[PDB]
């Protein structure tokens, strides 16, 4: 349901999956994972990774944009050459640090956390909060002038 | 490259704090990377958040413990869990001792010793988004997050 | 043997301590379960006094189980049959008698 | 120790199958030093291309080939100590990802050119269980296809075959121990049955 | 937000609720095992605990260093266990130390389990109400002739991997004999040491040329048999 | 507890987490310590 | 009176120093003769492979993209 | 059922111990604010005398609530219903009676 | 309320405690400095015995102020009035009198 | 950092308690521990670039 | 002070102390860890 | 000598406390086993009463042992001969008597 | 032993076996922390 060329995605995905060259770099991560002849396949497979997060990532990363030159663009795009044998972490963090998003093992799959504009899920106050000895429900802490 | 750097820039200008707020047993309902809303009444002037003492379904009214004061303009709103665990929201009428509140409706189900909370029309929601959820062998879960 | 036969004479001492999980929130609420699945094991803190004779069957008795493995017995508390363990059973001597100290644990083993 | 060296040469120059279907001394040098490395770099290096471990004995420094060796003592539950908890024997494992199944060994081949080569050691067997664990390693002197397939496979050997690690503090005769000893285990518990007292 | 039953919501905000038990499965049938349930605790009726029909048994068994986190290490849980009568060392003599094998650890409330491990019955039991993880054993901590320590993994870990994998070598193959890239399908022709043999379960290619030669599959090399002398 | 006894276990147990520590943070995340 | 020697469960949660329970040694404090805190050292040991205990493993020159 | 109905000795325990927010360095300033909002809550060390036949039905009504389950009492101080929980409820029991030592946390929830 | 009424029968106990800096030099030798600023505090460990009745209203008075805050009192050691804060008041119940025990420490708040 | 608030809420009740199985202690909230390296790197891994090499 | 419930309070003691020392030592001077 | 030829004081203590391995997490199932093969080996708190005269011979038997090298006993609690030895042996002279208080902790080699 | 001053003390232990700790690891074989 998902066109590269318009970039377009047309309705519900319901899985089953396509080949078709794309320059989605969530699906590009994906194969990285995902492929069992060079990249993660033969560890990890499927099933254990969240293709509905990675579907959401792409189609955020689809988005039109204005491009600088009064045009448009993708938010986020592909077209990387890996030659050098680095370790899965780092190619995962690079893809993970590309998107805005940040891997986590949800406990059946894993989940990529991405930075979008979400709303509140629940909300916690004095009273639904564990209170210590001192009388700190909620402990708080600031980045540095620095960092 | 400018949309990284600039996202970047942003993220660290403006997303600054982060809360450890270690919780219940409901703690297990939580995934890193949910958004959040924190009612602190230390953090603000006033209280914003309790529990639910007795519920009155005719002449619909609430018992709340502490006092709730409404706003000078505006209107505020009361958000109470039902029966089903859904937390609906309800429109504030009139305090009469702080203590007795007066809404539009009670929804169903609402039990006592349900958590209640204000939403003033002048106060930031205060969004932060979890990175760290630890099970502490206990039945309570600590929880980190960061603003949004 | 299984069964304990000696009897305990000044007034034992019975402990019961469910362990619970409790939860403290904020201002003034909490949060308790019973923590375990089944019942609660209760302790007897237990006396036995026995001529310096039967002191030898009784050590025997209690050594033959060794700290580990369970006995029968019915306690002078609420008089229904359980399985205990005992680990201590410090004894005195004395001249014409010998006193036991004996803490026995209830178990479902 | 002169003498352990003198042991370890004659291991290193025992005949083995080349391959090719000749013969080849075990291990061999040819190696030519550039760098100045620290002398620990160079050391390991060497204690590493023949499979042994430099240790202080107490008068003079041994080294300890991995060679098969005989029972010197045996040690049941009877001659260690016990601690409060009943474990005069504590047991330990290697980890899944720390059993490499195949291995990268760079040597330098003298017939193509003086280059690096790579040879490509795999168990299949052991990639059908843990995986597929990869390493890649500097063969020290080796220049020798051989040698470099030796090494190989006896890392992937030493990594699928030993498997676990005791812990079992004994007694005041345990002064007549010197690292790479090797002993019998005589536990009671780990079998089902009584064997030693 | 987890995929959690209401019921388990309602529970979890109740000022007193039933006790919370943790019910563990090892399945080592991917590594050439059986499945084992286990539960720390009996029933009301002294039996192990009967959930969704499954009779999970009693043994002393309490896992540790559960948490969700992205930044940093990837977790690492613990399972302790008990090994006396030897049990968990018959394991590891027998299934490589019991290493690969799958960890699952159910949370369900005890008011929701079967009516079977209560005494008066259970009216609210619901067999769908549990919250479920996965992992991976990865280390035999500690085995002494007490107890048992293992080391937890999540699935992914990807510790050990590097990418891209494929290498570029000569005179060797890094194709899967008979999978897939290599292609084969004949008949046993040779061993690993290029011998010839008829015998099914002494075929193996030997990885080299010669090797693939025995089977006409050069077509289906991995190698690259120019690189040797590109690279002096 | 008397001091002396108890400051050298005290460091023992801070120099086996120190290691601990060390070692668990040349894991893949980590810091590499 | 005895010689705890922590294993490895001991150090991952407060689990199996309860087990022995530490009451002789703990109540006793210490001795000069004796040593707590043994720390086997098992699994340390054993981290970076069983290979590694037996050969140094010789490492490689760091890989310079100007080849 | 959900109402202590014995009548405890005597001498009885009341601690109340209230919980707030205190704030100060060496011997300088000090703060201190009600931190939560239900105060003290207090503890009722309690100890009953009853025959040796409803020292049965005591520990199953004790039992029963299992530290978890709190229960309405009416303190003879002052004679104020309260909701509490017992934990520990040791007994000692002699030749003709038994004697229970309780504690009462009081809660909210 | 403000100021403390009830009276003190036994003979309390007062603490002084001043807090000092010291500096223990080598052949003797030593160092003394005042350390604070304001002069010491003070302490009383102080003993009421009330009827059964005025019991309630000595909980209330002492639950009002709940740890925090600052009641006057005039001790009968000094004779002269203070501001002093409360954070135990445990209470033991007997069949016509209640005792109560506290610790008084006196603040300059 | 410091014995300062140890003290305040004085630990009283835990000390002389010891502790239990059930609850645990030294929690250790990773407040100032997972901002040290700034808020970015808790939503981003960020990748890194190759080392500097002189010859270029 | 019972040893079980201390020894593992010493040692998550020490392993935030690792935490912190590391750390503090990725700093401009220090060690770099 | 190898054996310990003095006559104790009516009152001794005999405690047992068996070494076992026990495996139990939280409140849930237990496991039990025997441990070792010699079970327990006791503890025998042991007092003399002494002529002034004879306390040279049995602390110069006592110190001659040194707290290794066992010796041969046979306690009044079972009579049968057994190895002990012992390790503290404090001593309290009065004006005509001496009291010895001791331990014996019974070995194997 | 009361617990505020304890934690303090058995903190700066660990900062100190940690210290003591990396820098061994500094030498020959260690792990160059
Ligand atoms: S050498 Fe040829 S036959 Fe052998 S595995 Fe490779 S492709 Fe298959």
């Amino acid at each position: 349901n998902y066109n590269p060329q318009t970039r377009q995605y047309s309705g519900i995905w319901d899985g089953t999956f396509k080949p078709a060259y794309s320059n989605n770099m969530a699906w590009c991560l994906w194969d990285m994972l995902t492929h069992p002849r060079y990249g993660m396949g033969k560890r990890l497979g499927a099933a254990d990774v969240d293709k509905w997060a990675l579907y959401v990532i792409g189609q955020y990363c689809d988005q039109s944009v204005p491009d600088g030159f009064g045009g448009t663009e993708p938010r986020i795009t592909c077209n990387a050459y890996l030659t050098t044998q680095r370790k899965a972490w780092d190619v995962l963090s690079d893809f993970c640090s590309a998107m805005r998003c940040m891997p986590v093992w949800n406990g059946q799959t894993l989940t990529f956390v991405q930075d979008r504009p979400s709303d509140k899920t629940w909300t916690y106050n004095r009273s639904n909060v564990v209170m210590p000895d001192d009388g700190a429900p909620f402990r708080y802490s600031f980045s540095a002038l620095k960092d | 490259a400018h949309r990284a750097g600039l996202w970047l820039i942003k993220t660290e200008l403006l997303e600054t704090q982060t809360v450890d707020f270690s919780v219940g047993a409901e703690g297990l309902r939580h995934v890193p990377g949910d958004v959040i809303e924190i009612c602190d009444d230390d953090y603000a002037g006033i209280s914003t958040g309790g529990r639910v003492l007795a519920v009155n379904s005719q002449t619909r009214t609430l018992t709340l413990d502490r006092e709730i004061t409404l706003p000078s303009s505006g209107t505020a709103l009361i958000s109470l869990v039902d029966g089903s665990g859904n937390p609906v929201s309800v429109e504030v009428q009139s305090v009469t001792d702080g203590v007795k509140v007066k809404v539009s409706r009670v929804p169903d189900g609402v039990a006592e010793y349900s958590v209640w909370e204000l939403k003033l029309p002048t106060l930031r929601q205060r969004l932060f988004r979890c990175v760290s959820i630890r099970e502490n062998d206990d039945g309570t879960y600590a929880i980190t997050a960061v603003q949004h | 043997m299984k069964t304990f036969r000696w009897k305990v004479k000044p007034g034992m001492d019975v402990a019961s301590v469910p362990s619970v999980r409790k939860v403290r929130f904020g201002d003034g609420y909490s949060q308790r379960a019973p923590a375990g699945l089944n019942a609660n094991l209760k302790t007897y803190s237990v006396t036995l006094s026995v001529p310096r004779e039967e002191a030898t069957v009784l050590e025997s008795f209690l050594e033959e189980h060794g700290g580990w493995k369970s006995f029968l017995w019915t306690p002078p508390y609420e008089w229904r049959q359980i399985k205990v363990t005992c680990a201590k059973w410090s004894s005195r001597v004395s001249m014409l008698r010998v006193e036991f100290s004996a803490e026995f644990e209830q178990v479902v083993n | 120790d002169k003498w352990a060296l003198y042991v370890i040469g004659q291991y290193c120059d025992q005949s083995v199958p080349d391959g090719f279907g000749g013969t080849e001394p075990r291990i061999t040098c040819n190696a030519y030093l550039t760098t100045q490395r620290k002398a620990w770099d160079v050391l390991s290096d060497f204690c590493s291309a023949m499979r042994c471990m430099p240790v202080w004995n107490g008068q003079t420094l041994t080294f300890v080939q991995d060679r098969p060796s005989d029972k010197t003592w045996t040690y049941n539950r009877s001659n260690v100590v016990m601690p409060d908890d009943g474990a005069p024997f504590r047991y330990s494992f290697s980890a899944l990802k720390d059993r490499h199944n195949a291995v990268e060994v760079n040597w330098i081949d003298p017939n193509n050119g003086w280059e690096t080569a790579t040879e490509l050691v795999e168990d299949t067997q052991a990639i059908a269980r843990y995986g597929r664990n990869v390493t890649k390693m500097d063969a020290f002197g080796c220049t020798s296809r051989g040698q470099a397939h030796r090494a190989g496979l006896w890392l992937i050997k030493t990594e699928l075959l030993e498997t676990q690690t005791v812990d079992f503090s004994v007694g005041a005769e345990g002064l007549r121990h010197v690292p790479g000893d090797v002993i019998e285990i005589c536990d009671d518990d780990y079998a089902g049955i009584s064997t030693g007292g | 937000m987890q995929d959690i039953r209401q019921e388990t919501l309602n529970e979890c905000t109740r000022a007193e609720q039933s006790a919370s038990v943790v019910l563990w499965e090892i399945d080592l049938t991917e590594v050439g095992g059986e499945r084992y349930f286990f539960c720390n605790e009996q029933n009301e009726k002294g039996e192990p605990v009967t959930w969704q029909g499954r009779q999970y048994q009693p043994y002393p068994i309490q896992g540790s260093g559960f948490e969700l986190n992205g930044k940093g290490t990837s977790t690492r849980p613990t399972l302790t266990v008990s090994n006396l009568y030897g049990m968990v060392t018959g394991m590891a003599e027998d299934m490589q130390s019991l290493v690969g094998g799958t960890v699952v650890r159910r949370k369900v409330y005890a008011r929701f389990l079967d009516a079977v491990n209560f005494v008066n019955g259970n009216s609210y039991a619901d067999p769908e109400q549990e919250v479920i993880s996965r992992w991976r054993i990865e280390q035999c901590s500690e085995l002494s002739a007490v107890s048992a320590s293992f080391v937890l993994s999540t699935p992914t870990e990807t510790d050990g991997a590097v990418f891209p994998g494929r290498i570029m070598l000569a005179n060797t193959c890094t194709w899967t004999y008979r999978g897939d890239e290599c292609g084969y399908s004949g008949p046993a022709v040779a061993d690993e040491y290029d011998q010839p043999t008829s015998d099914i379960t002494k075929d193996k290619c030997s990885k080299c040329l010669s090797g693939c030669k025995f089977r006409n599959n050069v077509g289906n090399f991995g190698g690259f048999l120019s690189i040797n002398k590109l690279s002096q | 507890q008397i001091g002396p006894a108890a400051l050298k276990a005290v460091y023992d147990m801070a120099r086996k987490g120190a290691r601990d520590e060390i070692q668990t943070q040349m894991r893949d995340g980590g810091l590499f310590s | 009176v005895f010689q705890i020697v922590l294993g490895a469960a001991a150090i991952a949660g407060s689990f199996f120093t309860a087990g022995a329970t530490l009451a002789a040694w703990g109540a006793a404090i210490g001795a000069g003769g004796m040593t707590g805190i043994l720390f086997s050292l098992g699994a340390s040991m054993v981290l970076g492979g069983v290979a590694q205990m037996l050969a140094p493993k010789a490492r490689t020159p760091r890989i310079q993209t100007t080849d």
